[PDB]
């Protein structure tokens, strides 16, 4: 319901994972593949961490080693920010923050 | 493959010691996550580093000592004084995330800026303000220090780890490597590439572990240590002797003192070519630091438009904030440019101002204002 909660789990087991960055797209009317939250999460350590427009509060973002899984929280959601959301996975180790490198589409 | 976890902090005043208070230093200084107190409970950052500069004054004046998050430092008596630092950020130093952080608030307890028309203005900023007297800040900071537009997770080769804890070695000691020696360690894991080469180089500057210029032209020295080479420029920029506005002639041994005459020559030559003074004759020195108005009136302009001292001057006639001119060219001409902190503007009495285009040229996108 208008501004609820929704935790929306997404696990990839036995990849690069180090060689790998794990970020979450919305976009429902073909809004070309609109950049939402991504996280470069290395065991306990993260590099990249960063959100877009909502920004942090609105959507968390966290990912958990036990089972290799991340994790977006949807908090305050604002009814016309009605899209779906995919996982994207980027390889490429060279330069950080690599939109473009999201090739391996999740679910 | 292996990532860099570092970053640089430029302290940004116009205070230092009450954000100095948080880290229990005449910038360069260095910590770790659980050095920081409000921001250790976060494993997240667990292995980051963190480097801490900062400087303030009048006439200090060093633009060049992303990659890095500038705090900036307001006080209620210097808030008229606001937007050279900020436009001084925007300039110089990089894309880096800007955290404005108002001090001093219980001598003022009414006192809060309009944060939200100068994070619109500044896009850097995105709302990471505090009004705290002497935390939000570790918050702020942690928010910063994770961003596309700053490094502090990058991959790179592990080759370029050992490269650059190898230059860290050189440079510690050596405190100036040579072009040789420079690719003698970067050819040592193989790597050649100007592009690569200069990538390495670029993440080693920006990182501010180990300086290197452009505008060098020298030999003797490649890259810098800034652990000395720029306190060494803080030295001499300042000595009580350049107070009064000349430099004696090689006394800079009673100036400054691991530092020797081999290292006050390659200084001077350091300092002639960074732009900031001119020898004149007999070991004279001048140390510089119709109506035109700049907003964030560069603080090294008038030790730029005086470097022409073999031109129209006087007689030995400078304010420290302008000088006089006597034309030796065609008929005779009497000038005078003098300028004024405290309104941002420049005078002329009546070349010149191809002069001051000349030494505008080197700024990105800076307003000007002529009248
Ligand atoms: N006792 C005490 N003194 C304070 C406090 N905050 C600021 N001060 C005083 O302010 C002075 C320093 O001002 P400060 O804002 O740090 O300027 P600065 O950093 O030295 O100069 P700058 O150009 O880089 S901004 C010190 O003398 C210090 O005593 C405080 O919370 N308690």
């Amino acid at each position: 319901q208008a501004g609820g909660s929704l935790r929306l789990s997404c696990a990839n087991s036995g990849l690069t994972f180090s060689t790998y960055t794990m970020g979450w797209f919305r976009q429902a009317p073909g809004k070309e593949r609109e950049f939402v939250a991504a996280i470069r999460w290395s065991g306990t350590s993260t590099y990249y961490q960063d959100h877009a427009d909502s920004v942090k509060g609105r959507f968390t973002i966290s990912r958990d080693n036990a089972k290799n899984t991340v994790y977006l929280q949807m908090n305050s959601l604002k009814p016309e920010d009605t899209a779906v959301y995919y996982c994207a996975a980027s390889r490429l180790r060279a330069g950080v923050k690599a939109p473009s490198e999201y090739d391996y589409w999740g679910q | 493959l292996v990532h860099l976890q570092e970053i640089k902090v430029h302290l940004i005043g116009d205070g230092k010691t009450s954000l100095l208070k948080q880290l229990i230093g005449l910038n360069v200084v260095t910590k770790q996550a659980p050095n920081i107190k409000g921001l250790e409970n976060d494993d997240e950052l667990k292995e980051c580093l963190f480097h801490f500069w900062d400087f303030g004054g009048q006439e200090i004046m060093h633009a060049s000592h992303r990659s890095s998050v500038y705090m900036l430092l307001l006080d209620s008596r210097t808030d008229s004084n606001k937007h050279y630092w900020l436009r001084h950020i925007e300039k110089y130093g990089g894309k880096s995330p800007v955290i404005v952080v108002m001090n001093k608030i219980d001598e003022n307890p009414s006192y809060n800026i309009e944060q939200k028309k100068i994070n619109e203005r500044f896009p850097a900023i995105e709302n990471r303000f505090h009004r705290i007297s002497c935390e939000s800040i570790a918050k702020s900071l942690k928010s910063a220090v994770l961003h596309p537009d700053s490094i502090y997770g990058t991959p790179l080769a592990p080759s370029w780890i050992k490269v650059k804890e190898k230059l860290v070695e050189a440079t510690t000691a050596q405190r100036y490597l040579n072009r040789t020696e420079v690719e003698k360690i970067c050819n040592d894991s193989g790597i050649t590439d100007p592009g690569e080469r200069k990538t390495l180089l670029g993440y080693l500057n920006n990182l501010g572990i180990v300086l290197y210029f452009e505008a060098l032209d020298l030999s003797e020295i490649y890259v810098l240590d800034p652990h000395w080479v720029t306190i060494g420029v803080y030295r001499i920029i300042n000595s009580s002797k350049t107070k009064n506005g000349h430099l004696n002639t090689s006394a800079l041994g009673y100036i400054l003192n691991t530092y020797t005459l081999l290292e006050q020559r390659y200084l001077l030559d350091i300092m002639k070519q960074f732009e900031l003074c001119y020898d004149e004759g007999k070991g004279l020195f001048i140390i510089p630091s119709f109506i035109m108005k700049y907003d964030y009136l560069p603080s090294t302009i008038i030790p730029r438009l005086m470097i022409a001292m073999q031109h129209q001057i006087l007689d030995r006639m400078q304010w420290r904030y302008g000088m006089v001119l006597k034309s030796q060219d065609h008929e005779g001409a009497l000038a005078k440019v003098v300028a004024e902190t405290k309104d941002s503007t420049i005078t002329i009495a009546i070349i010149i101002w191809y002069e001051i285009k000349k030494i505008n040229a080197n700024f990105t996108n800076l307003d000007v204002k002529e009248f």
